[PDB]
């Protein structure tokens, strides 16, 4: 399509609309209510421009880019004088019931209004009558509401409702007093409400917990990471001021998260600003406990385990792949343990067997959305997977999307997309213990438990494809829904399989498996997603290692006299007396961790080690694709007593003062380069991102923004001398704004998103090389492994049906997006927003029992008796009971295990 | 406190059977609440919302859409003045200050002891006999300043 | 009409089926908007909608609709009764047809008629309505309503 703005000619894609083919070729248009992902709806009417008839033309007409096609031989103007005065006029309409607040916003000097207010020219205010006011809602303890400053784009709405599924969030009343939040004061229930922070052009929607300890963007220090929360791998860019993690907004990956983060990631930050944290080496010499710096710490360490005879190290899934590498080669192959169960490892090997030996593809976070059917075998995706969940919503959406493509309607006018496509939506097939977030567009939804699940796997898998396993005993309803969800998923052009590893059974990984195969042999575009556990499960997996179960062992037996753990609790992965009994026997415990866990009494070491704010590595997500997380800040710049360092940087100089006698701490390439060398299934993490020489015409990549303040005043209390700025040895990024952030310049890893006019998060469409698409120098991460050219056999194990034994419970498992996550409890915001710890009945369990609602009971695991109150879930299958796992005190190994003596206190 | 009565419960019902989409018999629930119970209540968008299966949001912008459904307890009669430009010609706002004077009250309001909500309205389609008045159910037009309060003591 | 035969299933034996009811609206201008009122059928605030799409291809739930006035309605039934050459020849003017028409407002007798198109606005002042009242003169006119 050839389009003429202004005279000059442009190639743009027919298929868009006028405002986004323009913001692609980089020219501006103000713009509030059309959003990349949203849409255009045609609301706000600021992106208004002058569209002739043909080339000679002067009357023209004032169109809407959003509302109009791209079409070829498009004739516009931007710069033409009555659209220049109608985008004024449409500023001047919205500013006339402003409130005198950017001062005393969360929003001034990220607001997109300001930079249209600008952008457009108005400065002059003529308007002298009085402005509307609202009251505020209180809409729980993350989101911050200030209605005043609204500008009613409908935005909010649009997003909440149509794009996240949530139900809370809407508009009321009339004329010019529309007002946008809930019905009445509470907490908003989407797990996806804190991308309203972001949605908003304005601050009526703010970070609250960004608000606590408030500071400008222009004072921020960011960097480009990865969200540790979970495996799904958002790529984030935390800020920082005064030493403290600020914020984190999310960092555009058209591959991966394009604009949306979930609220655990958004908000689960916490635990970096706790006062409790290990911030230097610590020794235990009886009831003393000696603060040492790094060097006398590396020195005493290397003493100690040269006088062992054997160590061993326990990793973990929370550690990236370089700190996990060094802790192997420091304590060797044969004595590196994963610190994850057997059950659980087994479970990682399997989904991981699956990924890279199925010879059947895993999308990527975005490519989900283009998937024509999805059925969801065990994985409670929305607790534990949401962006796959809103990428679920998108994938059902798909239908009335492709219903409105069969009427000649534009995919960006999404008004008319809803109103073709009323109800009718893909496919959804969900499988859980209990009741899910995604049942109110599924279209069905299995409430069994696992086994049964595995069982409904495996049957679909034989309906489809008769050389799987057939399944005896399928009830007749059972087999008409089986029936119903084979007939959807054969004539589906790309079906999607989701499980993971969160349901705690390895046979509905292989069910899932079956049905992916079945699917394959038929032709289809099958696809698979396995959910992880933690943020680098799947690197942990793909090292290898023994369980903890057998590294417990080998403490308890008295083979290894010196232990090393890795960033690891160790109690949610086995029980807690074997951990503390192994551990109190073990001559010397050294755990490595930024976090204060309750080993640490034990330990005879601790390395203060540092969390993703003050380390860089690579993790690897749930589909495979290597990430390299940034450091953000330097912890030694302020407190200078400070000694944390990075945990493969503290393992590698430790490993050198074992062998050789002398420190030598790192750099982070050479690592990379070892984790290469050495393992070849993990080669693909140094095309994850370009090393420390990488240059942007010489200069670094900067951190900071260049209006960055306070550089001779930060530190003024300390010193009234200047310190030497923190250098950056390991990557490419500098401690400073003394480095490039153009838009333009050819670089994948982009720490926030700053362009000339545009200060607000609408700067990725200047980022992009087309706005809503990639990054415009591809977006960064690489995939370790490609699709097999064979596949696997079919799983013959089908499971038995599940058989509810007197006297045992079988512990079915509930995960919740705040509160199952290991770091995300620890942040002080979240215990608001975590529930109180129930467990979850049937009404015939609760009868036999005679317990009531909220009654308490207690139970006994491994000989540790424990009261909690009851909910009645009507879902529950009877002969189980209901935990939530990750919780305090409920570690999510339980998921599976039977339990005794449930019973009354 | 709220819960549907029975009777409201099967009108509402009869009424989504009339389409082929539960949401579109919203406005027609939220009117039969308010002529069973004066208005609609907190716990009315609650109860509309479970019964339909759409989300109490969307019920409540409806709600505070329209403005013959009123969210806010109002009198035993409701007295809505026409004041579009046809009236307006015809003077309304003889009406109108004969209405505050008799009822003591601005328009919005409601009187002391809740017989009476003043209330403006846009134009009640009655405009070659303005000005006119909308009493709960009936439509008085050829209004005069001295018929007011002569009209106003037949509504108890 | 139900009782009648003319409405409901088999209407006149025909194998039609026309089922007709009454959607009693709650108080808002903009729901007379053709999409606005598409919109509030559906049980939606009355926001309208952009066209193209125009509701006879995606309307009412996402159905073929056609929205009408009641007086193109009520013109639909003597067109198909009395013939196309007798609705052509009612005016010889531009607008087929004939309109309700009327004066209102401070006029001797503010009413409703119907007249040919091309009627001019003076014979329904003076020759209809009667003029302006008694000590009132005429200043200006509004032609189509509130909105003209
Ligand atoms: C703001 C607005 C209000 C309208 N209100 C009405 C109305 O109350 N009644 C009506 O018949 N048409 C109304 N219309 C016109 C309709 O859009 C549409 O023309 C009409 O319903 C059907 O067209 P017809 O004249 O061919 O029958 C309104 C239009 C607008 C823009
Ligand atoms: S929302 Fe923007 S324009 Fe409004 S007060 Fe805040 S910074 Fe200023
Ligand atoms: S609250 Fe924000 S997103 Fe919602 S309509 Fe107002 S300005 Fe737009
Ligand atoms: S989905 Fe997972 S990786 Fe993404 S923001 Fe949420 S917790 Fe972080
Ligand atoms: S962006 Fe086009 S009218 Fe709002
Ligand atoms: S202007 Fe009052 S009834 Fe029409
Ligand atoms: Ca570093």
């Amino acid at each position: 399509a050839t389009i003429h703005v202004d005279g000059k000619e442009y190639e743009v894609n027919g298929a868009d609309n006028l405002l986004e083919a323009c913001l692609s070729l980089g020219l501006d248009i103000p713009y509030f209510c059309w959003h990349p992902a949203l849409g255009s709806v045609g609301a706000c009417r600021q992106c208004a421009v002058k569209q002739y008839q043909n080339a000679e033309d002067t009357r023209g007409r004032l169109v809407m880019s959003c509302m109009t096609p791209a079409s070829d031989g498009t004739f516009i103007s931007i710069d033409d004088e009555e659209a220049k005065q109608f985008r004024e006029s449409v500023v001047e309409w919205l500013m006339t019931n402003h409130p005198h607040d950017c001062p005393v916003c969360e929003e001034g000097g990220n607001c997109h209004l300001q930079d249209m207010t600008v952008m457009t020219g108005h400065s002059f205010r003529r308007y002298r009558f009085t402005k509307r006011t609202h009251r505020n809602q209180d809409l729980g303890p993350f989101i911050s509401h200030e209605m005043n400053r609204c500008i009613a784009c409908y935005r909010c709405v649009r997003y909440y409702k149509d794009y996240a599924g949530g139900t809370d969030l809407g508009v009321y009343g009339a004329h010019d007093n529309v007002y946008f939040g809930r019905p009445e004061d509470g907490t908003l229930e989407s797990e996806f409400s804190g991308n309203l922070v972001e949605i908003c052009p304005t601050g009526v929607f703010t970070d609250k917990t960004h608000s606590e300890r408030y500071n400008r963007k222009w004072d921020m220090q960011f960097a480009p990471s990865i969200c540790q929360q979970c495996s799904i791998g958002c790529n984030i860019s935390p800020g920082e001021r005064y030493g403290e993690l600020r914020r984190i907004e999310n960092r555009y990956n058209g591959t991966v998260n394009h604009y949306f983060l979930c609220d655990r990631g958004r908000f689960g930050y916490g635990y970096v600003n706790l006062k409790d944290r290990p911030r230097q080496p610590v020794q235990r010499r009886g009831d003393d406990f000696i603060t040492l710096n790094a060097e006398q710490a590396m020195q005493g360490a290397a003493d100690i385990l040269r006088q062992s005879k054997k160590v061993i190290g326990i990793g973990s899934p929370r550690a990236s792949v370089e700190s996990n590498f060094a802790l192997r080669e420091l304590v060797g192959e044969e004595n590196f343990y994963t610190g994850i169960a057997h059950g659980e490892q087994e479970r990682l090997q399997l989904a991981l067997k699956v990924l890279r030996e199925g010879g059947i593809y895993t999308p990527a976070l975005r490519e989900i959305e283009s998937y024509d059917a999805v059925l969801v075998l065990g994985e409670d995706v929305t607790q534990t997977g949401a962006r796959v969940a809103l990428a679920v919503r998108q994938a059902v959406k798909g239908k009335a999307r492709e219903m409105a493509a069969a009427q000649k309607v534009a995919d960006w006018q999404i008004a008319a997309i809803l109103n073709i496509g009323q109800r009718a939506k893909h496919p959804l097939f969900v499988t859980n213990v209990d009741d899910t977030r995604l049942d109110d567009i599924a279209a069905w939804t299995y409430r069994a438990p696992v086994e049964d699940q595995a069982r409904l796997g495996f049957a679909i898998a034989h309906a489809l494809d008769n050389s799987a396993p057939a399944v005896d005993g399928i009830e007749p309803e059972l087999q008409s829904k089986i029936d119903v969800i084979v007939q959807a998923l054969a004539g589906a052009k790309k079906p999607l399989i989701i499980s993971g590893t969160n349901a705690g059974s390895l046979e509905v990984i292989q069910a899932a498996a079956n049905v992916a195969k079945a699917l394959k042999g038929r032709g289809a575009d099958v696809g698979i997603t396995m959910i992880a556990r933690s943020v680098n499960s799947m690197g942990l997996g793909i090292m290898g290692g023994g369980s903890l179960e057998e590294a417990l062992t080998e403490l308890e037996t008295g083979r290894a006299d010196a232990v090393v753990v890795l960033e690891n609790d160790l109690h949610r992965h086995a029980s807690a007396t074997r951990v503390n009994a192994a551990l109190a026997k073990a001559p010397l415990v050294m755990v490595v961790d930024h976090q204060r866990t309750a080993i640490m009494e034990n330990a005879h070491l601790v390395l203060s080690a540092a969390s993703f704010a003050e380390s860089d590595g690579t993790v690897i997500n749930n589909e495979g694709r290597a990430q390299r997380f940034f450091q953000v800040y330097d912890p030694a710049y302020y407190d200078s007593k400070t000694v944390m360092l990075e945990s493969w940087r503290w393992l590698h100089s430790l490993h050198s003062t074992l062998l050789s006698r002398e420190v030598d701490w790192t750099q982070l390439d050479h690592v990379i380069d070892a984790v290469v060398a050495k393992i070849p299934e993990l080669a693909g993490i140094k095309d994850a991102a370009p090393d420390a020489t990488f240059r942007i015409r010489g200069q670094k990549l900067a951190r900071e923004p260049h209006r960055y303040s306070g550089r001779t005043a930060m530190r003024a209390n300390i010193s009234v001398h200047e310190p030497r700025q923190p250098q950056d040895i390991d990557t490419m990024f500098t401690f400073s704004m003394e480095g490039n952030n153009q838009p333009t310049a050819h670089r994948s890893q982009v720490p926030f998103a700053w362009a000339p006019g545009w200060n607000s998060p609408q700067a990725w469409n200047k980022f992009q090389d087309e706005v809503g698409g990639k990054l415009r120098f591809g977006d960064p991460g690489v995939r370790l492994f490609e699709t097999s050219e064979n596949g696997l056999d079919y799983f013959t194990s089908v499971p038995a049906r599940f058989q509810p034994q007197d006297g045992k419970w079988r512990i079915a498992p509930y995960y919740h997006l705040f509160g199952s996550d290991e770091l995300s409890q620890r942040a002080p915001v979240f215990q608001s927003r975590m529930p109180q710890p129930y467990i979850k009945l049937n009404p015939a369990d609760a009868a036999k029992l005679g317990v009531n609602a909220g009654t308490r009971v207690s139970f006994s695991y491994d000989g540790n008796t424990v009261t909690l109150p009851v909910e009645i879930a009507e879902g529950l299958t009877a002969g189980q009971v209901g935990l939530p796992m990750g919780m305090s005190g409920i570690a999510p190994v339980l998921a599976g295990a039977h339990l005794e003596d449930l019973k009354e206190a | 406190a709220f819960e549907l009565s029975a009777a409201e419960r099967e009108a509402i019902e009869h009424e989504m059977h009339h389409y082929e989409d539960p949401r579109a018999a919203s406005i027609e629930a939220l009117k039969i609440v308010q002529k069973q119970r004066g208005w609609v209540p907190d716990g009315a968008i609650h109860a509309i919302a479970d019964v339909l299966g759409i989300p109490a949001s969307d019920v409540e912008g409806v709600a505070t859409f329209y403005s013959q459904i009123f969210r806010q307890p109002v009198g035993r009669h409701v007295i809505r003045y026409c004041d579009s430009v046809v009236c307006h010609i015809n003077g309304y706002q003889g009406i109108q200050a004969a209405l505050e004077k008799k009822l003591n009250i601005k328009p919005g309001q409601t009187t002391f002891d809740g017989r009476f909500t003043l209330l403006p309205t846009c134009c009640l389609g009655n405009c070659d006999k303005g000005p006119n008045m909308m009493i709960d159910e009936d439509t008085h037009a050829h209004l005069t300043p001295e018929a007011i309060p002569e009209l106003l003591e037949r509504y108890k | 009409a139900t009782e009648a035969g003319l409405l409901g299933k088999n209407i006149m034996g025909t194998g039609f089926d026309f089922e007709l009811f009454v959607h009693t609206g709650a108080g808002r201008y903009i729901c007379g908007e053709e999409t606005a009122l598409i919109n509030s059928l559906e049980g939606r605030r009355a926001n309208p909608r952009s066209k193209p799409p125009f509701p006879a291809t995606s309307g009412a739930w996402g159905k073929p609709t056609c929205v009408n006035n009641v007086e193109t309605l009520c013109n639909v039934p003597a067109i198909l009764a009395n013939g196309v050459e007798w609705y052509q020849n009612i005016s010889k003017s531009k607008d087929a047809g004939t309109k309700l028409m009327g004066f209102s407002g401070r006029v001797k007798n503010p009413g409703l008629w119907e007249l040919p198109f091309g009627t001019t606005a003076r014979e329904i002042l003076e020759d209809y309505a009667g003029g302006m009242r008694d000590g009132l003169k005429f200043k200006a006119w509004q032609p189509g309503g509130a909105g003209t």
